[PDB]
């Protein structure tokens, strides 16, 4: 079973969500499957806070 | 083409016991070409 | 199977029935519509092998984090029972069970994924090929050996700096071991070494054995010979009945001549004014733009008769000539092509009245330079060009005459005493055909040609004076292919009978036995075989001998037909074989190459010593 | 399986039993007789008196044949509509319905069949097979003009694009076709059938069903089209595979083992079809050409001799110092052609016009260099002769000789070559029926002309002007000077070696697209040999070069080889004069080709993609112009 | 399937990860070992001490390999009687008995095999495969002389006919064979075996069974022969398919998208193996030849100069007005060979016999035209030289120089090429160890000779005499006058394009048989472009033409292109000068070939049938003569 | 075929009853070549 030998670093609990920057590969799929999976995994509907625009 | 491993290594490139013995029977081959004629593929 | 799946729309169903069938779509396999197509087992196997080609390099792809899942072409197919065919009429008679079907979208996506992986693996494949070809890793016959540590040291020393092998050593080792069975890596955990190749079946076909050459290369050579014979088409080249020119002809080649040095009795396409006129005269001709030019016609002038030659292109080069007289200086002058259309034969011209219509179609200026000889100048290179196209020229009238001439032209009148040269035809002329659907025989076009009639009817002078689009040239070019085919097939030496030489012997024996006009002296089978072998060798040496007059035996058309027919049978009746001399020579050469490879590997091991174990 | 079906004549059956099997005929299986055939095609007559009753043999049909003949049926099925119009083959052939499935012994020979018992073996008769093939051929003969017209309709306007998409109003396309199609086209007479056929062939032509108002792709060749289509960032698999296949065929024809052998190789095996060669004997150098002999320019006493021809007539010719002849021995069968066109040969007391020149052959024991009298000529014969004609030339008051084609064939077997101390010489000069005064004609010979030699055999090879029965290919490397190669005979081994290496050069160029000073898998084999050689011990000053310099040198050498193949035999070539390098390259090329895996160069791929996009743009522009000039309603 | 078999490590019913699989070995399947091999061929020794006992790997056999290796044994079985005579392979190999069928995971890697569990997979060991191949090769080696003699026997007299049927007395045929076959033929030793073999091979030879008095066909290749046989009014499917395949191969090699691109293409991609070229420098014109430089005339004051060679020897040269040099910059690596045979170079105070000539290379910063003094030559070096010899010519009281070969290889890498102002030139002229008096020698140089120019690379392309990194093929159409083409360099893009378009020419000629003024699918694409062009509005007077005239013009243009491929680049070409027409034809060729369906030309078919009938009649006449002689008893 | 002999046990080459009748349909064939490309063979 091929795995690197190392210990896990210990971190504190981040109190707020963290920004993420995705990266792409050469794999592909159809639009319909993407829409279907998003529909199955979505959390909508919900009522957000509008905030201020000006 | 050096090598170095930590703790253990199932294969050793620069170790002992490896065999380099080219032969006519073994040869060396890949997938160079295939038969994809339009009529025969259909 | 093969085609598209169909579904019956009613209940009546016979071999011939109106309607009764429709295409099978996506909804009724158990949204937007797509059609369905039938996948053949040949396609399945080929695409599976395409997947295997990618899968050869799994260990590198894992490091690259590319293609986590294999394509698995077989998982995209759906199996149904229905009518299969290209047309409904065929489908009505062809009912099948468990046929695979797929959609074009999924097929395209699968091929695209394979192509993406193939592009991703390009640098890795190039590096692997460089590593394999740096040092000899394959031997024609036998075995060779060299320390793996020495080999690794040599590659470490000589590999390029940017090679991915340096960054990923182990993956390269596994990839090389999966392609070549001569490279084996000892398994440290259990201490065993073992072959890990995946192409033993393919290698067995490539491997020489016993005292015979490889099966695949023998078959390939025989296939190439048969392909050459097919492209030669002995039936067409040996017909005894007229054959259309568009069918008989092939792409021709340009030809070179010197008009002044040619003989009139040898060239039927030249017309010369008799040298007994001794009364030069002057004429004027208007070019296409409207400019008027002056030129003279004297006894001895030669023109080209354009009526019978097919579409042609003429190029004239004056380089290296003198054309200098006491009262005439070529430098700064002009030359050109003049075309005449007249109702009077060219030999009867004696005045400006008989010229008929005339036109200067092209012209160039001349420049001169000093030559090797002292106090002599030569004209620089010239490329005067003209295209004869018969379609424009009005050919409806059946008594028109068309002549082509090249001479000195000038805006001013030329005094006959100043220039005494009949023309400027003493130069190099290049003729190139402009249509591949016409054939000429000794200077005239013919709609039909008998290939067997051409055999043994040309003198060397006639062949030299033939036009570029002559039938003899096409015959020679076609016979050439059989020449290479026979040479590939046979390895016979001098005075040795062969299957490709026996038919001539049979024909000679039959002809000798036949009784006719002239005394006969009998010759044995040995002498007949010797003569046949020499004839075949001469034909292979020079294919043009068949059309030459008074050839030793090849002038006889019976021998030519017999040979042309017998080559087909000789090639077709072979059974995966090769010549004995060829086999022994290949064996000896392969052994010599093996010795050379072993010596080189010994040198490598000497100059890159392996560490000495001390256990 | 394959072969013929067998039945056991006796109870004992072993793998080597003697005389146990006999052929299976039509009597054993009645439903394979012609009287029991399925006459849906209608070939067999319905009259009883017209059907024969004889026994027929049986053969086994293989799966390859079954599949290929089914594909041949589909070839016909592509054009059913016109077949229906012509009332031909109302019922499909269905090759599977002519076969009978039997359990028996199958094999080419009884010995093989004794070990091979199979079940459900399809068998057929020659007459039925001929009937099936004849039906297919008749239908294909029928569909000729329809096929031609359909191809013309498809190729009149751009119908395929290398990459991407194009579009145009279908009404505009139809109007253009109606405008430009020939008068006699069947497409004009039968539009609907052409539309259906084109919808079958091409997936980009779609017709709407007026009843249901739907459009849909109707092609039947999507699988083949997918392999023929260029995917994003990659050339077609068909193209890549075909190019690699052609390269491997070129190398197989080039035959690396023979072209790189270090051991003697027979001349008939090594030889290949040769080509003619041209020379001028007068301007040749005797120290460089070994097949010429010359009387020393010191004898200084021309003498007159008389010769007879085959017909028996007598001629006179004069021999003086400086005369040149060709040593006929050791040169193999050959054909000589002499042309005197353009020369002058004009002297104060000699007029070439009207004179005759001919070929003369001498046989003597006395060597040529010692000839001083007529007694030493031996046996002389005039083989051929031609008359001459003169015509004015470009130079004033200068008459040159018209073109000539004097021919001769040297065949050694026609000569008596038993005596070892016999010499054979060939001469060309003026001949005359009357004595020629030496003062009048002073030219030693007429060798100032153009001579073309063609080999008359393909089993003999020569080296440096002399025939050798045995050749060592690797030892010819780097042993020829340019003048030696120029003076070489048409059947020299060097020319055959160059021609064979040309195929390797073409294969490398097909496989490679590397630019200047870039390493290649076909260039590293030379680099390895150079690296080993520079470390090898020898005599002289040692120079050490790194791997980059070695790779650059190897790339330059490979490019030089591809540019000119004669460099391998040319003396003192930079790198290609080393037999080790030559052998390494020859062996490495084969492995480099065999180790490819459906690949193409990055430069080639990107260039192909750019070119395809440009062609797509051009096609779109043309279709836009067509739509503009043929408006839709 | 294909690849290698895999098995679960340790426990089963637990295969969820690739790490749980390992390659299967002969230890897991004992009946694949050597000791369990069925030794019906006797290859494996029967001594227990000589049989190895080790573990071996396993591979998967594909059905294509199975079929081909099974069909391989048919070659042996065609000659079983002689095999029995030589006591070789008493038992047939029977490839299928060497395989073992198991159920396992199939793949090349563990990740692939994880999802590819299959049943009844055939596996084999390399040792057993090699044994089988060795047995086949041993039999083939044994049957060599037998096969040669059998082919001789079949080919000595006609045994096949293109069409129809012929007959002749078998007794007369046997008498002819007895009279003509060689003494050492194995046929004389073994008559009956030859008869059986030929009966197996050919269905036209039949032997009557004496006891039962029956005669019948025993051929075993009826199915294969049916494809070769030409039906009535139709050529063979074999020939049709092969010709179409060859044409498609030619087009694929010709690379239509490369030869028709509209965007820049890299020189290494575009280039192909070049050919040598010939020139005469003295007779060229400077305006056309952009790589020549001349010292302007009227300079009329020659100056002497001294140059040292590589060894150190000094030489003297004279430079006057009218001397020409070759600009060695921007012409790619190349090789020059110069020959002065046939010239005179004779003056009152200069005799060429015994003199020396050579190549001199100058590096300087001053343009060559402004050279007037020795101080303006920069650096100079004599790179090669040769001595001359003279011999009398046809012209009275004149002599000419013998054939010479002076060679020089220009490679830019060796030269520094570091300063942008540096100028490089090449010059050939008389050189002497002593000073040359300017009055004695008056010729500017020795360039009045023959120059052979050969590229030394295949990655560089020149246009009009200058190297370019990339070339746009679409702009080379109709941009070359004959003078420019003649004066062009050997490595020009025009020659490469001509060679590439040649292949398209042979492909079109192969697949077309149209006569004069006959439309073709390969000629209509030009017609479409012509129609659209004449419909286009633009500058100039427009004249409307009918579709028949357009078709005739297109057909003539295609015929011209087939006749001479070089017309596409010639300036002012009639119809081929248009890039639109060229691109249309290049793109339409692929569709025209790919849309064919086992078809052939009508004229071709009629001619083929007529020719076949004529050949059949000739064969029947020959057989009649053979029967007239050797009379039957 | 087979020149001269005198055995006349099973077939008689020099006897009567044999027929020599070549035709296009029968032709003459052997095993000239096979499809043994490395990519297809695998």
């Amino acid at each position: 079973l091929g795995m690197r030998i190392s210990a896990l670093q210990s971190l504190s609990d981040t109190p707020s969500p963290v920004q993420w920057l995705p990266q792409y590969t050469i794999d592909q799929a159809a639009m319909d499957e993407g829409d279907l999976m998003v529909s199955r995994l979505t959390q909508l509907p919900l009522r957000p806070d509008y905030g201020n625009i000006w | 083409m050096g090598n170095a491993s930590s703790i253990v290594q199932t294969i050793n490139v620069t170790g002992d016991g490896n065999v380099f013995k080219p032969s006519a029977e073994t040869s060396s081959t890949a997938v160079p070409s295939l038969s994809l004629s339009p009529g025969m593929l259909n | 199977p093969g085609g598209v799946p169909w579904i019956a729309v009613g209940d009546e169903t016979s071999v011939t029935s109106p309607g009764a069938l429709r295409r099978m779509t996506s909804k009724d396999i158990p949204y937007i519509d797509e059609p369905l197509v039938v996948v053949t087992e040949h396609a399945i196997t080929n695409f599976t092998k395409a997947e295997m080609a990618l899968e050869f390099n799994r260990e590198f792809l894992d490091k690259m984090r590319v293609l986590s899942v294999s394509p698995k072409y077989s998982d995209l197919l759906t199996y149904v029972d229905c009518y299969v065919g290209v047309s409904a009429r065929q489908a009505l008679n062809n009912f099948q069970k468990q046929v695979p079907v797929i959609t074009p979208t999924r097929q395209t996506m699968y091929v695209d994924s394979i192509q993406a992986a193939l592009k991703a693996l390009e640098k890795w494949e190039i590096d692997l090929r460089v590593a394999q070809t740096l040092l000899p890793t394959n031997v024609p016959i036998g075995e060779v050996s060299c320390p793996m540590q020495s080999v690794v040291k040599l590659l470490d020393d000589q590999l390029p700096d940017d090679s991915l092998i340096r960054r990923y050593p182990k993956e390269a080792a596994v990839a090389l071991a999966k392609r070549n069975g001569g490279i084996q890596w000892m398994d440290v955990s259990e201490g065993t070494v073992m072959n890990e190749a995946v192409n033993a079946v393919a290698a067995s076909a490539l491997a020489p054995s016993a005292s015979a050459p490889p099966l695949e290369e023998k078959s390939k050579l025989t296939e190439q010979a048969m392909d050459l014979v097919t492209a030669a088409e002995p039936e067409i080249i040996a017909s005894l009945a007229p054959v259309p020119a568009p069918v008989f002809a092939i792409p021709p080649k340009p030809a070179d001549y010197n008009v002044r040095t040619l003989r009139i009795d040898e060239a039927t396409w030249l017309r010369m004014i008799p040298k007994s006129m001794n009364t030069p005269f002057q004429i004027q001709v208007t070019d296409n733009t409207g400019t008027n030019w002056h030129l003279n016609l004297r006894g001895g002038t030669r023109v080209v008769n354009l009526d019978q030659i097919a579409p042609m292109r003429f190029v004239l080069d004056l380089g290296g000539k003198s054309y200098k007289e006491t009262s005439w200086d070529p430098n700064g002058k002009k030359v050109g092509f003049i075309v005449f259309q007249s109702k009077i034969p060219f030999e009867l011209w004696t005045a400006a009245s008989q010229i008929g219509q005339a036109t200067v179609v092209n012209y160039v200026q001349l420049y001169a330079e000093d030559s090797s000889f002292t106090a002599q100048s030569i004209i620089a290179t010239t490329s005067l060009a003209y295209n004869y196209e018969p379609e424009q020229l009005n050919k409806t009238d059946p008594e028109m005459n068309y002549y082509l001439l090249a001479t000195f032209i000038d805006s001013a009148a030329i005094t006959p005493t100043n220039m005494t040269q009949p023309d400027v035809w003493d130069a190099l002329l290049t003729m190139s055909p402009l249509s591949a659907g016409e054939v000429t025989v000794k200077g005239a076009v013919v709609s039909e040609v008998v290939p067997a009639d051409l055999i043994g009817s040309y003198t060397p002078e006639s062949l030299n004076a033939s036009l570029p689009n002559d039938a003899a040239r096409c015959m020679i070019d076609r016979a050439s292919k059989i020449a290479e085919a026979i040479k590939i097939d046979d390895d016979a030496g001098p005075d040795e009978y062969s299957p490709n030489s026996v038919p001539i012997q049979g024909q000679l024996a039959i002809s000798q036995l036949e009784t006719g006009y002239g005394v006969r002296i009998f010759n044995p089978k040995g002498i007949l075989s010797k003569i046949a072998s020499r004839a075949m060798q001469a034909f292979i040496g020079d294919p043009s001998t068949i059309i030459t007059q008074a050839a030793p035996v090849l002038s006889d058309k019976n021998n030519w037909i017999a040979l042309a027919q017998g080559v087909k049978t000789s090639l077709r009746t072979k059974s995966l074989s090769a010549g004995v001399k060829t086999a022994v020579s290949k064996l000896s050469s392969s052994e010599s190459i093996q010795n050379w490879t072993q010596g080189f590997l010994d040198k490598v091991s000497a100059h890159f010593p392996a560490p000495k174990p001390d256990c």
